[PDB]
RNA sequence: CCAGGGCUACACACGUGCUACAAUGGCGCAUACAAAGAGAAGCGACCUCGCGAGAGCAAGCGGACCUCAUAAAGUGCGUCGUAGUCCGGAUUGGAGUCUGCAACUCGACUCCAUGAAGUCGGAAUCGCUAGUAAUCGUGGAUCAGAAUGCCACGGUGAAUAC
RNA sequence: UCCUCCUAAAGAGUAACGGAGGAGCACGAAGGUUGGCUAAUCCUGGUCGGACAUCAGGAGGUUAGUGCAAUGGCAUAAGCC
């Protein structure tokens, strides 16, 4: 969206004038934003993740893919082929516009932003980010309450360091402490 | 995508309470004013006020003359 | 605590040797009776072993200290536990 | 509706519904309306969007949340860096202004187990 | 004899009380009805400032005269509309006043912010036969300061005794 | 009674009251075909979330899987959809 045309100019500009680049497929650009939500009370009942997913739908553009449990394990009671997780990804054109939508206004109602962290990032050109309530972004009508029903959102560049997503998201007007 | 399990996504146009226009695509349903956005937020626009951590000496000498 | 319009309060003793120590600047811990008198600005860099009813505790005064009274920093009462 | 820390409750009345931000009680929300003129007896269910912000701007002057949270929380860590009585008592879990603790002072250690 | 500490500690158990768990109530505003007191290194008007505890100046009174001292429930107006809630006021942080050499261990009070357990309480058990129980406030001794205890004074004032 | 390994002496076969384990089934899909896909284990980041569920990336190459014991095999996958 507009902050593709943001990126486009301005971000890739100062990306081109802050290392030493050749080609303009050296600077990264983000592949991919992947939302989820781990809710892993779907064993117990199960309305609360169909419930869960709705509420991925309305935060997210799209609907959630419910993701089953792979290794089975004991210590939190779980079978092989389970619907225990939810997951949405957006690439391109709804990522530009969530992506729009997390920085203008989303992380102003975060609940006494004190900065968020620095040193999330991966080694290959990650953020991770786990909201603690799901109710900072505003597409909630809160008229329904659930639950708390965090989730976390996981930003995915073709970046090769931590130096270059982190400048990368930084040219983005991104808060960072 | 897929041509019906979606919801609508509509283009609303927001207006902050500090009075900046936004038009983005979303799911709410109404035109909603947030009460603080990013611009002329506390943290964004460096009003973020950290406390002395101990001005126990300006304290004490204030106190007395 | 006390009024704001008499001031701090600090013993005669406590503070003409809080001053000669201050002055001539050898700052060994300096006994003393009188865990009541306040602390100054004029105290920082100087360890001082209060008295507590059987020992002298040292105590290091920091910058932040200097509001609280000498008395808060030696604990009267020893209690480890009841089992 | 949406106020920095949280939202309000839109049924309640003004100071009654105002005093649910933490960090304001019910005096302090009463110099808030006066700050902005709102009578106590309209809701919060009424109120438009100048009300609105004529009480956001008054309730910012005022001491909010999160910042209570953080000088509240810093304040009791640095008494107990320091050394002292209070901040002793604030690390054993003991009342720390004189209370009794032969038999009452319950509410500060919690149910009577064992 | 003197200085500091302790009698105030605290995994715990018990007795006696105060307070709440609420709508026969909470809150705001307006307004009415007493008694017994106490008071000289004390009692403190009226007036100036403070949201306030109070402070400053400060007449009167060894008191049926001055001073504490405004009694509150009640009565009337509106809201709250059955919720851990405009119920509860514990704990804690900050800012303060007073007294006294001194308020940290360990005083009381004011103010702001927070709002803990608690939805009438098992086995048991207590008090009470009338201006009594139950509810409401005042006062005094002790006392530099420090009552939810004690000793009094009164206001509304029942049920039951086959 | 039947199956897998070893003794079994590099074809097959070969005994003992020799050493070791399994079967008396399951499945209308766990069969046929077409199309697709590639594991296990660690490391980092990330709400509840924890040694360990979910997510994203990286090393690593079949140490994984096979409806059920063992041998042989399997990437053209015999594994997974």
């Amino acid at each position: 969206a507009k902050l593709h045309d943001y990126y486009k100019d301005e971000v890739v500009k100062k990306l081109m004038t802050e290392f030493n680049y050749n080609s303009v497929m050296q600077v990264p650009r983000v592949e991919k934003i992947t939302l989820n939500m781990g809710v892993g009370e779907a064993i117990a009942d199960k309305k609360l993740l169909d419930n869960a997913a709705a509420d991925l739908a309305a935060i997210s553009g799209q609907k959630p893919l419910i993701t089953k449990a792979r290794k089975s394990v004991a210590g939190f009671k779980i079978r092989q082929g389970y619907p225990i997780g939810c997951k949405v990804t957006l690439r391109g054109e709804r990522m530009w516009e969530f992506f729009e939508r997390l920085i203008t206004i989303a992380v102003p109602r975060i609940r006494d932003f004190r900065g968020l962290s620095a040193k999330s990032f991966d080694g290959r050109g990650n953020y991770s980010m786990g909201v603690r309530e799901q109710i900072i972004f505003p597409e909630i009508d809160y008229d329904k309450v659930d639950r708390v029903r965090g989730l976390d959102i996981t930003i995915t560049t073709t970046a090769k360091s931590d130096e270059e997503g982190r400048a990368l998201l930084a040219a983005f007007d991104f808060p960072f402490r | 995508m897929k041509k019906d399990i979606h919801p609508k996504y509509e283009e609303i146009t927001a207006s902050c309470s500090c009075g900046n226009v936004m038009k983005i695509r979303s799911t709410v349903g109404h035109d909603l004013n947030l009460d603080v956005c990013s611009k002329c937020h506390p943290f964004f626009t460096g009003k973020q006020r950290d406390v002395a951590t101990g001005g126990r000496v300006d304290r004490f000498n204030k106190r007395f003359n | 605590p006390r009024s704001l319009k008499k001031g701090p309060f600090i013993d005669l003793h406590l503070l003409k040797k809080v001053e000669k120590a201050v002055e001539s600047g050898d700052k060994k811990p300096l006994r003393t009776w009188s865990r009541r008198s306040t602390i100054f600005p004029n105290m920082i860099g100087l360890t001082i072993a209060v008295h507590n009813g059987r020992q002298h505790v040292p105590v290091f005064v920091t910058d932040e200290m200097v509001g609280h009274k000498l008395g808060e920093f030696a604990p009267t009462r020893t209690y480890r536990g009841h089992a | 509706a949406r106020i920095a820390g949280i939202n309000i409750p839109d049924h309640k009345h003004a100071v009654i519904a105002l005093t649910s931000i933490y960090g304001v009680g019910k005096t302090r929300s009463k110099a808030i309306l006066a700050a902005a003129g709102i009578a106590e007896d309209v809701k919060i269910s009424e109120l438009s969007e100048g009300q609105i912000d004529t009480l956001r701007d008054e309730v910012a002057k005022f001491v909010v949340e999160g910042d209570l949270r953080r000088e509240i929380s810093m304040s009791i860590k640095r008494l107990m860096d320091l050394g002292c009585y209070r901040g002793l008592r604030h690390r054993r879990g003991l009342p720390v202004r004189g209370q009794r603790t032969k038999t009452n002072a319950r509410t500060r250690k919690g149910p009577r187990k064992p």
